[PDB]
Order: C-alpha cells, then structure tokens, then sequence
C-alpha cells in the first residue's frame, strides 16, 4: 500500500468535503496539479523546521505528477492531509472549524513525538578526569576531549 | 536544574542551546507559546524548572 | 572501536652501509659562505 | 604514519602539496567461551567419589590445549606470506634460512623472529645436520639427541607437535580476475582486507577454496616497504600472495567471490602507502598454491608484533 | 621570526620549522636538508655482477 | 608521533640518492649482469682487479642483496675443517667480515635500474677527443654511436 | 526547478480568489505587471531587516518581467508570497481572514529560521591568558589579540 | 546567565549586543513582541535569563 502525492490531495478534499467519491461535481484537474504543486512547496519548507521525513522530491528538470509515489510511511498520512489543508483552504475562500484546527494540532503533535531528538551536552574539554579514572592509559585521559570533529 | 520547554518552542533551534557553555553567545534564541488558532498565550521564557 | 590503545604499532626500516663507507672527512664544512656553490680539490 | 619527501633547487614550495595525517587502526575482538562443566549426585560422593582432585586434575590443561589450537588455527588463517609449495616438506637447511631472509628482506625491524615445525620435519633437519664437516659437538649431538640448536639460519626454530591441519579444497582451470578490486588506501586502512572476483573456475564446486588458502598473483611483485623498490630472489621477482579468508562456492560460469587477508595497495594520489609494484588491472591472471584435494599439518613462521593474545579475568558470580 | 630546532640522526642534522600562515587554523612544519656530492677518481669504482 | 617516522625518510632518500649517483659515476664493470651471485669467486674477482689496478692506500668494500649473503653463506656451510665458520653459518648464516679479501656488507635498501631497449651492431663514428688537456677537470667525455635501430627513445638509460 | 517571477505573483492570486481555476476568472495583465513591480519593490526592501535571500535585481537599462527566472531557492515560496499577498490585498480593498494571517507568520518564522546566525562574544582584548597555556613557547601572545589580525610585517 | 529573545525581536540589531561589553554604548536597541495581526503584546525587554 505505497502512498501516492496524489492521494494526500484527495484525502484532504474529502475532509472538508470539497470534492468526494459520491460528490455529484468535482474539481477541474488544474486544482489537483495545483495541490500537488503547493504539497512539494510545502514539504521544501518542511525541510527546515521539522526534520527530513523520506519525502521523495522531483529531482532533474521535470514536474511532480499526482501518481508520482511520495514515499513517506502512512502514519505521516494524517499529518501532511490536514497541515495541506489548513495551507489550502483559503484557496476555495473557506474557514476551517475548531474542531478541524484541534485534529490538525493533535496530528502535528505527533508527528513531532514522533521524529523528537534531544541532544546531550558534552564536557568542555578542560575540565580535569578524576584521579579514579587511570589517566595515564589512553590519550584524552588527562583532561576530557570535548565534541569531536 | 534542568530547563523544560515544548517540542515547538525550540524545534530547530537546539544546537545553540546545546553549546551555551562552551561558546559565548550574546543571546540564546527560543518561540513563543501559540493555542491551536495561532494565537500568543506564553512568552518565549522557558516553562519551568526542575526541583 | 572507540578506545586507542598509546604504543604506535611497529613499522618497515632500512638498513644503512652507505653513507658509513663513503669518504666524510676531506669533504667537512668545506662549502661555507665564502667558497659559494662548489670548491676543488687537486690531482696527483 | 608514513610520509613522502619533495626535492627542490631552492626549497620554494608554495605551489606544491603537504602530507597529511591519514590514520588507519587496527582492531581486536573478544571470543568465545571456554567451558568445562561436571556433575554428580551426592550419593556418588558419599559413598564412590574418592580421590575426586586427582580425577578432576586434567580439566586446565583441556583448557589451555583447546585454546591453543583455536589459537593456532587463527593464525593460520590471517596470515598472507608464503615460501615454497605444500608438496614438498623441508628437507634442508635454506628452506629454513629462507624465512629469516624474506623478513629481513621486507624490512621488519623490531623484535624477535619465529619458525615452528612438526616433528617429523625437526627429524629430517637433524639428519641432514648429522652430515656436517668440521663441528664434533654439533654432529654428536645431532647424532645422539637427534635435537637442533636454538638459532638456525638466523632465525628462532621450535619443534611443536600441537599444531593444527587444514585441508586445500577442490580447484581447477585457469583462474583470472574479473573485476577490478578497489584498493586505494583511504579504503582498506581499516581492516587490511579486500574482495575480488574470479573467472574460468570449475562449473559448479563445493566449497572451491577453503579457508587457508593462498592465492598468488603472477605478474605483480612485492615492495620493499621503506625504500619502495622490487624484491628481486636473484633472477626471479617474488610474487605477491594472499590467503583466502572464509570458504567460498563456485556457480555456473565459473564465477567465484573470495576475501582475501593482506592487500595490494597501490594508491596514485598517496604513494606513501605503496606496497606492491602495480595494480591488479582486469584479466590478470592468478594461481592457487598446492594440490587439488591435499591435506597436510602447516609449517608457521611469524614476528613478535604479528599477532596477539589476551586473557579477560572474569568476575564472581552472586 | 620563525620557531626552529635541530635534530640529530647518526650525524645529519636536521632544520625543523614552525609557522601558522594560513587563517584557516592549519599549522604548519618541514624539515630541510642540504647535501653535497662529489665524484673524485671514476676508475676506483663500479659495478659487478656473478657469471656463468 | 610525527618525530619517528620523518628522520628515516629524509636518511633513507638521501642514502638511495646516494646509491644512484654512485652507480651513475662508477666506472668498473665485471661479470654479466643477469648471473645472480652464487660462488665464491664473484665477491674475491673485485678485490683482485682493485689490486691489479694498483690503488693501495684506502679501504674496499663490496655491497650486495640479503638472499646473495644467504647463497654465500650456504655455501660456507660446506667448508671441510673450521669449526667456528662451519658453526657460525649454520646457526646465525652470518658470513665473516673479510670476504676474499675484501669488507663484505649486507644492505637491503639498494636501487634498482632499467636496462633500456637498445638493438644493432653498435660502432664508433667520429673520433673523439680523449687529450689530458680536454678531460683533465672531469674525467668525463663525448662519443657519438652509429649503427643503432631507426628511432627509439630511451636508447641508453642512466648507468 | 525554476521560480521565475510570474510564478510567485500566480501563487498569490490563487491563494487568494482573484484569478484561478476554481474561481472561474482570467487574469489580468494589469494584476500581473502591479504584483510584479510591488515584488520588485519588496525585496528591494528586505535588504535590511531579513537579510539578502539570493535575489536577483534586474539592471538599470531594462524592466522586470513576469517570466524573467528570480534566483529564489524552492524553499522560500510559500513566505514570499505570503508576504506578497499580505503586502498587496489592499490594492482590492479586501481584509485578510485570520488563517491566512496565521499561515504568513508560520511561514515567515520558518524563513527567519534558515537564516538565522548567533555572534559569540570574543574576549575584550586587556583580559590575561593564564600561564597554562605557555605563552612564552605555544603562543606568542601574553593577552588575548582582540580586534588586531594576524602580523604580516609587510603591512605594519 | 544569558538573555533569551525572539529571532524577529533582535534581527538586525545584533552587532550592537554583541560589543556591549567593549565599546560603551548610551544604550541598547531591541524590539517589542507583536502577535499576528500587529498588536503590540509585550514590551522591548528580554523574555528572561538562564538560571
């Protein structure tokens, strides 16, 4: 069950209902390459804030297409629909509803649980080794290293 | 004492905390606390402290 | 992987019977600042 | 650490390179353990275990004979140097001098050198030492303790009869390399070790070359490892060999993959690390030292620094 | 203005320099040294080889 | 760490520097250069045309390969009636320090040349100069060669 | 791959509805050189306060244009042209809704991010080195150099 | 201890704290914190220190 760029656009239609499987009217294909365009955009800024999440990116001189496999596990499915669509809704000249924004929040709150580092600080470097240690086995020994590289 | 934040507050922003004692920064950069509608509720200090 | 043990592993070396055999004392602080880049010796 | 040097007219050497300090490290594993475990009930020693420290003597030194063979096998395995063919066992007195005089030749330095044969070899050196000219003591004690003297052809030899046996492993055709290997420096630093890629092997082997295994590559030569100059034997260059690492299988096409133990490095943007003469360019043509199916006890010969041994102490239990 | 020192290795001595151009925090060093040759009298030398 | 390794470079560049100039400048050739050394009789020639030469006051020295000393001292270890040679090749495989009469030395480190393709019934065309007055500065002197292969570069190497 | 100028003013009238597909309207050219011209002028601007982002100005001689390529990295669209339509909705005489606000801040506070640098403060110059560090071998220096550059001696 | 302000509070300004301690400025320049929609809701001071 690969994750296509072009179902998280249908995904987020469907949950403000702009289009639908039993619609009766549906969206011209411009709109559906204009998602998939705003999508990529928005992973390309995602880059920087949150980290990399395997998003697969058009690399060369062509254009994404909507069947162009996104590479990304389905537990990111619900994050990325609804971050799109708060993107996308004044698109249509819409409002999103409290309980849209709440569900938007708690899926952003797991996906950064989710891919959450913290890291650990390191010793200065000058700062003296115990006697304790043997600190004439092994170089760095006398007084601790710090980073490396 | 350890500082406690959220996880927007300083997403991105952690390797300058991470140095804070071995370099000399004149500042040290952090967000504000902002509710589902994008509104600011907190300040950019930090929430607490541990005892 | 991490830890280094301080003893340098033991290396290749040559051996040296050249430099020993060759004539090294006529030719001995002989090119100073005042003979310039060569100087001569005379023949029998 | 190795370097090169530059020569210039004047020592004008702004437009030139710098060496830098490309570290490589060796690295050592910890093994397996070494287990002896009785039991009896307490009826037996009430009643029939007697002398139990008499019977329960032997275990220690079952120990230490296991770990001295697994030792032995290991040291047969990561070896890489080679001198004469298994089919013919040491008979005279060069065959021994001639270890002493490759490493010397090499250019190893620093500690004491080793040669260990099985005793039917230490038998035929000393009867061939029994037919010596001008030494009485020497001849009479070869004559009556049929034993040889500590140093022998300027190097250290031992009689042992622990040593271990390897069996060669069906092979056949005219093996030559497929692939170029890659064996720049910056890559094999780390663990002395290469891969490469036969062609015109048997249809379909079994186990085509077995662990132990040399490999000896014709047209390509040792290098003095200080001066970076040909080792040359009097007329006939020394070859460059190897030892094959883990058994390897044979496919249809007579395609084979092998790791091999000790590397031909020849780096064209770091020559310091130079060992051997040229590269082993694609087609070059290769040849498996023994006999197709033979088995034999190997002869060893090594340095001090060359391997090493370690016993961790373990702790108690609660 | 440079820092320098001699080392001695059976009887040649060595010039060692130390310097930090550069401000890309790289130091740097070298050893130099300087030989003379001569040639007096070619006939009391040469090559040999064994025979048949 | 960088002290150990830096020193033995510089000597062991020097020394092969060393040996090329040598055997650029040496003049005497004995023996055929493919016959490797074996017998006893390929270190004692060169004493024996030093001698015939006339030079006396000085010292010879002969140098050669590690498995030459191995091939002279094997056969050392075939003498008929001194004990200690006999013993000291057979333990150690260490030759004496006057080999037929001249110092014999053992170097592993030696430089290597390349022949040089070369082919034709080489002669002399012009007559040279070879007057003391010409040649009395360098010992050094210029002769032209005919008879040699079309074109070939690399005719004649160095030594 | 490449985000010429027309684009980013294309982007910001179809996140707003002034002239898309789904808006049933065609574009004006009017629109289309204003929005070009107002772009131009904006990252004039942000010289100072942002920072220089890779912009590439056209020369004196010659005027912008909508299909003229612009230098800005992918990853910088979605802020630009936020700003862009928050810059230029009163030329309409319309009000922004609260979402679009809130995803203008988002994206110019993921843009200030990228470009952010924190200055360390170097010693004030008369401070002591101590004597642990050698300064009659190691270092030459006995206080720390402060604003000074390495010696050259040619240039004193 | 060090101060801690937003990224848009002190953007452009940071070479003057940043010599605060060499040079001897009259004063110092710094921002005030405005939400959204460009209302003012906190002052031009720092948000707090390190502890």
């Amino acid at each position: 069950t690969v994750l296509t760029k072009g179902e998280i656009v249908l995904f987020a239609l469907r949950k403000f209902a702009i289009a639908s499987n039993a619609s009766l009217t549906d969206v011209e294909p411009q709109s559906i390459e204009d998602g998939v365009n705003d999508l990529e955009d928005m992973m390309s800024e995602w880059m920087i804030n949150p980290g990399d999440i395997g998003y697969a990116f058009a690399t060369g001189d062509e254009q994404p297409l909507p069947d162009d496999e996104s590479g990304l596990p389905r537990k990111y499915k619900h994050a990325v629909g609804y971050q799109l669509l708060l993107r996308m809704l004044s698109d249509y000249s819409l409002e999103p509803t409290p309980q849209v924004l709440s569900n938007a929040q708690r899926s952003y709150d797991a996906l950064m649980t989710d891919t959450l580092v913290v890291p650990s600080m390191r010793r200065r470097g000058d700062f003296p080794v115990g006697q304790g240690n043997k600190y004439d086995v092994f170089t760095s020994d006398r007084y601790y290293p710090g980073d490396l590289p | 004492q350890i500082p406690i934040v959220g996880m927007e507050q300083i997403r991105g922003l952690e390797k300058h905390w991470e140095a804070r004692n071995k370099k000399r920064p004149a500042f040290l950069p952090l967000r504000e606390v902002r509710d589902k509608s994008g509104n600011i509720i907190a300040g950019a200090t930090p929430a607490g402290y541990t005892q | 992987s991490q830890i280094v043990l301080k003893k340098f592993l033991p290396g290749f070396m040559s051996d040296l019977v050249l430099a020993k055999t060759v004539d090294r004392q006529l030719l001995a602080g002989e090119i100073n600042s005042s003979t310039g880049d060569s100087v001569s010796f005379k023949r029998p | 650490h190795q370097f090169s040097s530059l020569r210039t007219p004047t020592g004008d050497i702004s437009g030139q390179n710098k060496n830098n300090l490309i570290s490589g490290k060796a690295t050592g594993r910890v093994g397996n353990y070494i287990t002896v475990a009785v039991e009896y009930q307490q009826l037996e020693e009430a009643i029939k275990l007697n002398q139990l420290e008499e019977i329960l003597a032997p275990v220690r030194q079952r120990i230490v004979t296991d770990l001295e063979t697994e030792l032995a096998h290991f040291m047969m395995n990561n070896g890489a140097l080679s001198l004469g063919s298994p089919n013919t066992p040491i008979t005279k007195w060069s065959d021994v001098a001639q270890t002493a005089s490759f490493l010397k030749d090499l250019g190893v330095n620093e500690g004491e050198n080793y040669a260990v044969m099985d005793p039917w070899s230490a038998q035929r050196l000393a009867d061939a030492q029994t037919g010596l000219h001008a030494s009485d003591q020497l001849v009479r004690t070869a004559w009556e303790n049929a034993q040889i003297p500590t140093n022998f052809g300027g190097i250290r030899a031992l009689m042992s009869n622990g040593l271990a046996s390897r069996t060669q492993g069906a092979f056949g055709g005219t093996l030559t390399v497929k692939t170029q290997p890659t064996v720049t420096y910056n890559a094999v630093k780390d663990s002395y070790q290469f891969t490469v890629t036969l062609t015109g092997a048997t249809a379909s082997v079994t186990g085509f070359l077995k662990a132990g295994d040399q490999v000896k590559f014709t047209n390509t030569y040792w290098l003095q490892q200080q001066t970076k100059q040909a080792l040359y034997n009097g007329a006939t260059p020394i070859s460059f060999t190897a030892t094959v690492t883990a058994d390897a299988n044979s496919d249809s096409g007579g395609d084979v993959t092998v790791t091999l133990s000790g590397v031909p490095i020849y780096d064209t943007t770091n020559p310091q690390y130079n060992s051997v003469s040229r590269q082993v360019e694609a087609g070059d043509a290769v040849s498996v030292v023994g006999t197709a199916s033979q088995t034999m006890k190997p002869n060893l010969f090594y340095n001090k620094f060359f391997c090493g041994l370690g016993s961790i102490p373990l702790p108690k239990l609660h | 203005s440079i820092d320098s020192a001699v080392a001695t290795y059976e009887g040649f001595s060595i010039r060692v320099h130390k310097y930090a151009d550069g401000d890309a925090n790289v130091q740097k060093m070298r050893f130099d040294l300087l030989p003379a040759y001569v040639c007096f009298n070619p006939h009391m030398g040469g090559q040999f080889f064994g025979n048949p």
